[PDB]
């Protein structure tokens, strides 16, 4: 995941000009937790894997 | 902190148990002179403390 404010493709001459540039949705979350679990801290069941849509 | 929020054990939440009362009401009953039946006659043995009929 790469974040940039310039609307230039990663393979373009203006960009680094290497690799394939793909649109990324949302922010990257470190593998271990998924966020909302328990009102009082108990923790829910998180999700893992890369590319997996769940 | 936690992603999920809740206030059960200790938190500044709202809502409580409502308390209310009903307006005073009076029960009115009519003492009908009929339907009391009759047994025997007069001049005769009568139950003590019986209602006069």
């Amino acid at each position: 995941y790469r974040i940039g404010s310039y609307y230039i493709t990663e393979e373009d001459i203006n960009p680094g000009d290497s690799i394939s540039l793909g649109f990324g949705s949302w922010a990257k979350v470190t593998g271990v937790i998924m966020g909302t679990g328990v009102v009082n801290p108990d923790g829910s069941v998180p999700n893992a894997q890369r590319v997996e849509f769940q | 902190a936690g992603g999920t929020g809740g206030r059960v054990f200790n938190t500044i939440r709202t809502e409580n148990v409502p308390l209310m009362t009903v307006n005073g009401s009076s029960f009115s009953l009519s003492s009908n002179t009929h339907s009391h039946n009759m047994v025997f006659g007069r001049g005769d043995a009568s139950g003590h403390n019986s209602s006069p009929n």
